[PDB]
């Protein structure tokens, strides 16, 4: 079964392609219509596999350097290895001696193709866990932070190095570990600071601090410093917004560790009730008159500030990354917080982007300390720093990578000219990552073909890993092979590759002309993979293989991440975060929601996420990838308003109104960014909630018609 | 032969002293400030307020260009009034305010004459006619006296205080209580020679006698603490901190106070914090190993806090080195040779860089006023440091190559003593006068911006401000010259306050009535800050040389108009003006007139300043020192001995005498020295047995040791610094610094030789 | 009035 293969191979790489059979020639792919792409998630969970203790064995061509694989054809008898890659013939080291047909190194093994090695590298370095915290807020908020803070606080390691950086209307770099007096350095929220200006104000050295000490250490002092810390002093004037000097505390912070531990894991994790209103950075007015920009506003050209806000946190990010810091955005606020302008800074960096209403709130607190997850041995669920390297076969090369990363510009034999998304590099950073970060790197055609991904980084013990993952695909003769390419094919990771290549689009200087050109590829597949008689709608069928496909796009093309116009310029910057980092299953849902029927009549049931399956006796549970809502029918919404859940004879009622808030349960704690919660019903006031979700190839319109317009134009 | 310094000083004493002077007649000369008499207003200001150089002006402008007299007046608004001396009263005339002449605006004064049934009164400066406001009538009786005269202070007397409604104030509404900021300079020198614990130790004792209104119980002035070294240390220490917190500010170039409450509190309610706070500075920075300082930014930090708090106040700044870190301000060793017909002297008594003049308009603009405590070992640049603190009407206090075991007693004594002095805040004297004539220049710790008033951020009873008048049009031999000096200020408390001097001189078309009422310690004020003033702008040579030929005009011409017929051989001098020779030739003996042979620009600068905001006591001492035979002691029944000429030739090898200025004061001893009193006094046997460099308060002593103790305080009395005592052995020792305050010798010319000088251009005049 | 005999 495809199917089986689909699902072994991810779980074994943690990858995903859109064809499992490729072309061997470039014309033919050419016109797959999809790409050979590639969702890839560098450190996928793996428990069954041992770190293996010891260096990766590389291919002693300087141009290639591939890691010693399953691939590789091995002569025990002369100790030399081929390398599968650019054929070189290598030789082991003196501790393989033994190495034996039948007694033979991990990394040969099928089994094994994906592995994890354990860096002699040396410098064991703490983490460090910066933390930078507006003041601007009610006493509400301000007090759960700080009880979030201190949460955070208690879960990191001894040896971890913490700095406490907060500001309001001017910036407080605060000195620990001071006991007796408690000192800060105060600068003005209203100029920048480079690294260097940083590091001889605060009076500091070149390349643990006064400013970032062990937990261990300061534990009692932080503890206190953070409960004592009271709201930002300085009033604010009626009809006037705080002046929060979010640009340059963070401009602050990420000078703080450039000047003090560049190259080495650190997050940088900012704290944000409001916007910014005091820049560089600044995001909007001090005058509560003018609203903060909307995404109309800001296509009228009427956002003064978003253009040059946003070139301030870019510069900012692209130090941070350069630099090997992640940095966390976590953003409460009642109204807008300035997500779009500082979103490649999370974006960039492998860091969160965490929006709520306030951090009193339970929505955020549980957020927050899912952030901390420990694995099975306590050690956080984190890796910092990687580097992602991708070798390919002579046959095939790189156009680029979308997602989470910056671009080492690593050039090669493996790179291609026409670039993709982050190319023109066979490397890329990746500051911040987790078992779930997931990439979508995209392929190139110029027996079988092989690719290779080799992710170094620091685990959250100190550890310097190489993790490494192999495949191999086999090639395809497409003129006389079209079938066994087609039968490859990945539905959902193709739906997903392509919504990835359409939403790095939306970005760019590219305006809606993206649902052209999704739809345009759309056309392209069914005419080449269809059954059907030319103009004869009627006729046209798809495979199970791509039945699927036409209903992604029909749900992406109309989905947030394409059509901002409902959602703020914050709100949609923040659902592309997501999305962007995702791997294939949550990806889906968050396309396309799940929509799970409950009623009296058998078990849970996904149903279409149509009209057609709201009916009165029948409970729905949508989950789109943000929120979990929960939709009582016409009937019982009436039993339920009617109180039968009480009464001990209608024990199966009160069942089936649980039936669905359990599972709703489960995912509000196995969810990272915790999705908000509705419980709505027939002519309830959120019921709009459910019913929103359920030349140009189509408009706002059904299903039916939208694959109608499709089946026609498929066969002409 | 000429009558003396000593004999003049005594005479006066003699026919004037333990004297009711009563300031009741107009034109009236007072006695010397020498000399100790009991005053009684009675309509004048007293001469402890305002003396003038002249007490009747010439009446037009050519006579008072024939003598070439200077007319001025010395005015210390606020001097201290001795305790069996009638106090000033406070007149309050209701929502209206104080009742002023509607033309010239002259406060309501005995110099208003009420005329027709007492219901309008004529102005007796510009002689306007004003409507008595209703309030206020009050019916004449036989010639005017109208029944009120005796009861209402401003009727009947010199100076008296008015209340001051919100039209006075600043924004139109009741000013707040000022603030005292002190500011220590942290870095290493001042580690290492212990002034940091020094200042914060013994700031915890002082911080207590903060002045306060008796009518109040608590002091309305509260405190702020700062540390800084290139850096500044803000600390926070509001009234519910058991710990005292810190903010550092690097952003020196656009400084910035990082607070508000927490800055400026009262200090009994945050006592133990403060204390706290005082009790770690000293470890805190006791092992910084920074040498470079900023200092302009402490200014403008202390100002912008206090711009804040919207209050005035004043800065306690305690420094001790050349500013050179990088920031505004930053000062280098510009010290260079350029000082004799240089032309281009004058630069060496400016500021370096044009910021300096700046922060003092910011601060006396906002009414923060800055005392600076300086305690350099090398080159400091006084002229620029002082600059502020001189122009925001502030103190500065230096203590060369301080060491603790000497200077601790001579500086805290300073500080404790401007902690306490009674003081004004954010005010501006102006100075009316009467038809004919009017104040045309101003010399003081002040600043200026228009032509009539002077800006004082803070005044207090020891600064005296000198103005000079000329004439405008012609006065009258029978109405005189009026003068009215009025000063708006905050208090203490933050009460909007005006203090009136009023005085009336006579005037005459006669030259001999011109000469008889001069008064030449009221001159030689006049002259010496008029010279100090030009040295910034003008060669030495040309102002020595303006100095001389005035001396010689105005003596030339006493002698052609005045003086009765007499040979040429003689030189006549006018009994007003018997020792004001000797003295001129003091002031162009003193270093700030004089040149680079020793005495660094640093000294010049300092003294230049100093003298500056001296009143008239203060001039005549500082100029001619006294000197006092102390061998010749009469024991436990003494009052302080006779003072002897500055002279070397008074000096016996068999004595000891003691010479002060004010500032110094020198214990000096001849090889011959009794060795009787050197035991009485330094406890040891013999001369040879004594260390110079061990100037530190010897007790012991029965007979001498306290009877000398005794007159050394006597003499500290009324004196604003506590001089430095500095004991020399005669024969070749230290005495080279000593030989220069014996004024009457070469050391310049000698006495006798100015004279001779004298005489000559006098002649020169030929008549 | 002094009277100095500069001689
Ligand atoms: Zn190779
Ligand atoms: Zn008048």
């Amino acid at each position: 079964t495809y199917l089986e293969f689909i699902q072994q191979n991810e779980e074994r790489d943690g990858v995903r392609f859109s064809w499992n059979v490729w072309p061997s020639s470039r014309l033919e792919a050419t016109r797959m219509v999809v790409p050979v792409a590639a969702l890839f998630t560098p450190l996928k969970e793996r428990p069954d596999l041992p770190p293996i203790q010891y260096e990766p064995v590389l291919c002693s061509r300087t141009t290639c350097r591939a890691v010693l694989n399953p691939l590789c054809q091995v002569d025990y008898r002369a100790k030399l290895w081929a390398c599968n890659f650019c054929y070189q013939r290598n030789q082991f080291p003196p501790s393989y001696a033994g190495i034996s047909e039948l007694n033979q190194p991990a990394e040969l093994l099928p089994q094994f193709s994906s592995i994890e090695y354990v860096v002699l590298r040396g410098p064991q370095m703490p983490l460090i866990f910066l933390y930078v915290v507006d003041t601007c807020m009610e006493d509400e908020d301000l007090q759960a932070l700080k009880e979030s803070m201190q949460m955070s606080l208690s879960l990191l390691p001894p040896t971890a190095l913490v700095g406490l950086i907060t500001f309001g209307r001017m910036v407080q770099v605060h000195e620990l570990g001071c006991e007796g007096i408690s000192k800060s350095y105060v600068f003005r929220g209203t100029g920048d600071l480079s690294a260097k200006q940083l590091q001889e104000m605060l009076g500091l050295s070149k390349v643990s601090n006064r400013f970032l000490q062990p937990v261990q250490k300061i534990d009692m002092n932080l503890t206190d410093l953070l409960g004592e810390l009271q709201r930002d002093p300085w009033p604010v004037p009626q009809g006037k917004r705080p002046l929060r000097s979010s640009g340059v505390a963070l401009s602050i912070a990420v000078g703080l560790l450039e000047c003090t531990f560049p190259n080495t894991g650190a997050r940088i994790m900012m704290f944000i009730g409001g916007p910014a209103t005091q820049g560089p950075g600044m995001v909007v007015g001090d005058e509560l008159k003018t609203p903060i920009r909307s995404w109309h506003d800001i296509d009228k050209d009427n956002a003064k500030y978003v253009k040059k806000g946003t070139k301030h946190f870019e510069a900012l990010a692209n130090r941070a990354a350069t630099t090997g810091h992640v940095i966390d955005i976590y953003a409460c606020a009642l109204d807008q917080t300035g997500l779009l302008e500082m979103k490649c800074c999370p974006n960039l960096t492998g860091g969160y982007m965490v929006m709520g209403d306030s951090f009193n709130t339970s929505l955020f607190k549980q957020t927050f300390q899912r952030v901390f997850t420990k694995d099975m041995h306590g050690q956080f669920k984190m890796g910092f720093g990687g580097t992602l390297e991708i070798k390919t076969s002579r046959e095939i090369k790189i156009s680029g990578a979308i997602g989470p990363c910056v671009s080492l510009n690593s050039k090669g034999p493996c790179v291609s000219e026409n670039e993709i998304g982050t190319g023109g590099t066979c490397q890329w950073k990746i500051c911040g990552l987790s078992p779930t970060t997931t990439l979508a790197i995209y392929f190139e055609v110029v027996g079988r073909g092989a690719i290779q991904f080799v992710t170094q980084y620091q685990h959250s013990s100190g550890q310097r890993r190489i993790r490494v993952t192999t495949i191999a695909r086999n090639w395809a003769d497409a003129q006389t092979q079209i079938q066994n390419i087609a039968a490859s094919f990945d539905q959902e990771a193709a739906a997903i590759l392509m919504a990835r290549l359409a939403i790095y689009r939306a970005e760019t200087e590219e305006g809606p002309d993206v649902l052209r050109w999704l739809d345009r590829q759309l056309i392209r597949l069914c005419q080449k993979f269809g059954e059907y008689h030319k103009d004869d709608p009627s006729s046209f069928r798809f495979s199970e293989t791509f039945s699927l496909y036409p209903q992604f796009m029909f749900h992406l093309r109309r989905s947030s991440f394409l059509q901002v116009f409902n959602n703020s310029p914050d709100e949609s910057s923040y659902y592309r975060h997501h999305f962007m980092r995702q791997d294939l299953t949550q990806s889906l849902i968050m396309i396309q929601p799940i929509l799970y029927a409950y009623s009296f009549s058998g078990p849970p049931e996904p149903v279409l996420l149509d009209s057609s399956s709201i009916l009165a006796d029948r409970i729905l549970l949508m989950d789109t990838f943000f929120q979990i809502l929960i939709y009582h029918g016409e009937t019982i919404a009436q039993w339920r308003k009617s109180g039968y859940q009480d009464m001990p004879e209608y024990e199966n009622f009160r069942h089936l109104l649980q039936a669905p808030v359990d599972d709703a349960q489960e995912i509000l704690h196995s969810r990272f960014p915790m999705p908000r919660y509705i419980d709505t019903e027939h002519g309830g006031s959120q019921a709009r909630f459910l019913l929103s979700k359920v030349p140009i190839l189509t408009d706002d319109v059904s299903l039916q018609v939208f694959m109608d317009h499709l089946k026609k134009l498929a066969v002409s | 032969a000429m009558g003396s310094p000593i004999q003049v000083i005594e005479n006066d004493r003699a026919s004037r002293g333990g004297q009711v002077y009563a300031t009741n007649t107009r034109g009236q000369i007072p006695p010397l400030v020498t000399t100790d008499c009991m005053i009684q207003d009675q309509g004048n200001a007293s001469p402890r307020f305002i003396r003038c150089t002249t007490y009747c002006f010439p009446c037009t402008s050519d006579m008072a260009k024939q003598a070439q007299i200077p007319l001025a007046a010395v005015i210390k608004p606020f001097a201290t009034i001795p305790s069996n001396e009638s106090p000033l009263y406070l007149v309050n005339h209701g929502e209206s305010g104080p009742v002023r002449c509607n033309r010239c605006k002259a406060y309501m004064c005995p110099f208003m004459q009420f005329i027709e049934g007492g219901r309008r009164y004529q102005c007796g400066f510009c002689n306007c006619v004003n409507d008595v406001p209703p309030f206020y009538f009050q019916h004449l009786d036989h010639i005017g006296r109208r029944l009120d005269h005796y009861e209402k202070p401003e009727l009947s007397l010199g100076s008296y205080e008015y209340v001051a409604t919100l039209d006075y104030c600043r924004k139109s509404k009741p000013p707040n209580p000022p603030a005292f900021i002190f500011m220590i300079d942290v870095s290493y020198s001042n580690i290492k020679n212990g002034l940091v614990k020094l200042i914060c130790e013994e700031l915890k004792t002082m911080l207590e006698k903060i002045p306060k209104e008796e009518q109040e119980e608590t002091s309305a002035i509260r405190v702020g603490f700062i540390t800084y070294n290139k850096v500044l240390h803000f600390f926070n220490v509001k009234s519910n901190l058991a710990q005292p917190q810190m903010m550092v500010v690097t952003d020196v170039g656009e400084v910035f106070v990082p607070l508000l409450d927490g800055f400026l509190v009262n200090y009994q309610e945050s006592q133990s914090v403060i204390h706290n706070l005082l009790d770690q500075i000293p470890d805190m920075f006791a092992d910084s190993n920074e040498n470079e300082t900023v200092f302009a930014p402490v200014i403008q930090a202390g100002m912008e806090a206090l711009k804040a708090a919207d209050c005035p106040g004043k800065l306690f700044i305690f420094h001790s080195s050349l500013p050179t870190a990088e920031a505004p301000g930053k000062l280098k060793n510009r010290d260079d040779k350029k000082l004799v017909n240089t032309d281009k002297e004058k630069i060496l008594f400016q500021p370096q860089t044009n910021v300096y003049d700046s922060l003092a308009k910011d601060c006396v603009a906002h009414g923060c006023s800055v005392t600076l405590f300086l305690f350099p070992s090398q080159y400091v640049d006084v002229a620029s440091l002082g600059l502020v603190p001189q122009l925001t009407g502030g103190t500065l206090y230096k203590y060369n190559n301080f060491q603790m075991h000497l200077d601790r007693q001579q500086f805290l004594n300073d500080l404790r003593n401007d902690i306490e002095k009674k003081i004004g805040f954010d005010a501006i004297m102006r100075v009316r006068t009467s038809t004919g004539f009017r104040a045309t220049d101003f010399f003081g710790g002040i600043l200026m911006n228009n032509t009539t008033d002077v800006e004082m951020a803070a005044i207090d009873c020891d600064k005296a401000v000198t103005v000079e008048f000329k004439h405008d049009d012609k006065l009258s031999e029978d109405s005189g010259a009026l003068i009215q000096c009025a000063v708006l200020y905050t208090t203490i408390s933050g009460q909007r306050r005006l203090r009136i001097h009023n005085l009336g001189l006579n005037c005459s078309s006669q030259l001999a009535d011109l000469y008889k009422s001069c008064e030449t310690d009221a001159l030689i004020n006049f002259f010496a800050k008029s010279a100090f003033k030009a040295v910034l702008h003008q060669p030495l040579k040309v102002i020595r040389e303006i100095l001389v030929n005035q001396t010689a005009h105005m003596l030339a011409c006493y002698r052609k108009n005045c003086a009765s017929p007499s040979a040429a051989s003689q030189l006549i001098l006018p009994d007003s003006m018997k020792v004001l020779p000797v003295y001129m030739n003091c002031l162009l003996k003193n270093c700030v007139l004089l040149s680079r042979p020793e005495i660094s620009t640093d000294e010049r600068a300092y003294q230049r300043q100093l003298v500056m905001t001296m009143g008239v006591a203060d001039s005549q001492l500082f100029f001619y020192p006294q000197l006092l035979p102390i061998h010749t002691l009469d024991v436990k029944s003494t009052m302080l001995p006779a003072a002897v000429r500055c002279s070397e030739s008074r000096l016996s090898e068999e004595g000891i005498f003691l010479l002060a200025n004010g500032l110094h004061m020198f214990l000096w001893l001849g090889v011959s020295s009794p060795p009787e009193l050197i035991q009485g006094i330094f406890n040891v046997p013999s001369f040879a047995h004594i260390n110079t460099d061990m100037t530190l308060l010897p007790e012991v002593g029965n007979p001498y040791s306290q009877q000398l103790r005794m007159i050394m305080g006597i003499i500290q009395q009324k004196r604003p610094y506590s001089m430095k005592l500095t004991i020399v052995k005669q024969r070749e020792q230290p005495e080279m610094v000593f030989r220069q305050f014996l004024v009457e010798d070469k050391g310049g010319s000698s006495y006798v030789d100015f004279l001779c000088c004298v005489h000559k251009e006098i002649c020169q005049l030929l008549n | 009035d002094v009277a100095i005999d500069m001689m």
